[PDB]
């Protein structure tokens, strides 16, 4: 095949959550802010050249609720197994001293999809341009995450994203420096 | 928070082949992992993959407005949304930058890795070969494998075991649907 | 142009 365009939608209980988002080839097109009712597409570009009306996002989440209610009755109330993630910190692009750069998080094969992250740098929380991306579906079902921190690098500085996820004992660290 | 989760997953997947020429449409719905039930466009109803799946491939199939909106759908919804979203998604192309940088095997020793850093490219299809003097060298190649950064932008990078002799002159090469003609990036010792 | 919602079934109960 050349592409695959996928609709992915989930409903999570007890947790209430729900999400809607449409991938090309692993990318992700768009999703649909629940709460606001609105398209979030993910370069703004996408906007300029398309549409979605996202009620019709809330009326399959609808559905979906509906329908985990009946399922998890139908499997008499087997819950999901907890899969931890596997984390990776690398940059966008190789890094030099001063030259402004970007810290990724990959935050992927787990499952439910919920987490915590947070950056860390010399050990303390940073917030400052931090950016994520919604969950995002693998073809094994599982699901994977984007977290980002613009930075400058340094000597002086080092770097952690601190994962928290269920299916983790303690809160899992993986470490950046320079050089 | 140790109380039992329970999760709803759907994927209206629209697979293509040669353009639009065929396509594919399938209407799959998850348990947690397990997809219980689908709907594949070469079959025309909804077939049950497990066990627990069976009451709503009997119930959806029962319903002919629905299975005709399902059967509908390569045409409505696949053909209709490939066209949406061509003109940045299927023919969206970004070159790499490329960068050849010296770095270490273990950190006492000297100089005896040469990276290649291919960045910032779409799509993720790239072929990454090293030359030493112009003779491509297959030995000691090892990378990173592809990596997206999740911003519709891929990296690799592509590393070459060896022991820079003075004179020498590497190439990193590159090739990519958004290059006309490989990219070489050139590294003296 | 915009993007169509493939719908999701609802199950029987
Ligand atoms: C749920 O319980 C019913 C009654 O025993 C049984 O028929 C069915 O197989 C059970 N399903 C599972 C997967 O446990
Ligand atoms: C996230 O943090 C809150 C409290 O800090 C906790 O209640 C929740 O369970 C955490 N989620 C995960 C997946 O660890
Ligand atoms: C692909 O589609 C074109 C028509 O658009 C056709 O001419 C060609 O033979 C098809 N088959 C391929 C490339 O396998």
């Amino acid at each position: 095949e050349e592409h695959v365009i996928i609709q992915a939608e989930f409903y999570l209980n007890p947790d209430q959550s729900g999400e809607f988002m449409f991938d090309f080839d692993g990318d992700e097109i768009f999703h649909v802010d629940m709460a606001k009712k609105e398209t979030v597409w993910r370069l703004e570009e996408f906007g300029r050249f398309a549409s979605f009306e996202a009620q019709g996002a809330l009326a399959n989440i609808a559905v979906d609720k509906a329908n985990l209610e009946i399922m998890t009755k139908r499997s008499n109330y087997t819950p999901i197994t907890n899969v931890p993630p596997e984390v990776t910190v690398l940059t966008n692009s190789p890094v030099e001293l001063r030259e402004p750069n970007v810290l990724i998080c990959f935050i992927d094969k787990f499952t439910p999809p919920v987490v915590n992250v947070t950056w860390l740098r010399n050990g303390k929380p940073v917030t400052t341009g931090v950016s994520e991306t919604v969950f995002l579906p693998r073809e094994d079902h599982l699901f994977r995450k984007f977290h980002y921190l613009p930075f400058l690098p340094s000597t002086e500085d080092v770097y952690d994203c601190r994962v928290e996820h269920w299916g983790l004992d303690e809160p899992l660290l993986k470490h950046w420096e320079f050089d | 928070d140790t109380r039992p989760r329970f999760l709803e997953q759907v994927k209206h997947e629209c697979h293509f082949f040669n353009g639009t020429e065929r396509v594919r449409f399938l209407d799959r719905y998850f348990y947690h992992q397990e997809e219980y039930v689908r709907f594949d466009s070469d079959v025309g109803e909804y077939r049950a993959v497990t066990e627990l799946g069976r009451p709503d491939a009997e119930y959806w199939n029962s319903q002919k407005d629905l299975l005709e909106q399902k059967r509908a759908a390569v045409d409505t919804y696949c053909r209709h949304n490939y066209g949406v979203g061509e003109s940045f998604t299927v023919q969206r192309r970004v070159y790499p930058e490329v960068t050849v940088y010296p770095a270490k095997t273990q950190p006492l020793q000297h100089h005896n890795l040469l990276v290649c850093s291919v960045n910032g490219f779409y799509p993720g299809s790239i072929e990454v070969r090293w030359f030493r003097n112009g003779q491509e060298e297959k030995t000691g190649v090892v990378s990173t494998g592809l990596i997206q950064n999740g911003d519709w932008t891929f990296q690799t990078l592509v590393m070459l075991e060896t022991v820079p002799r003075s004179g020498e002159v590497y190439t990193c090469q590159v090739e990519h649907p958004s290059l006309t003609s490989p990219l070489t990036v050139e590294w003296r010792a | 142009g915009v993007y169509a919602t493939r719908s999701s079934a609802v199950r029987l109960r």
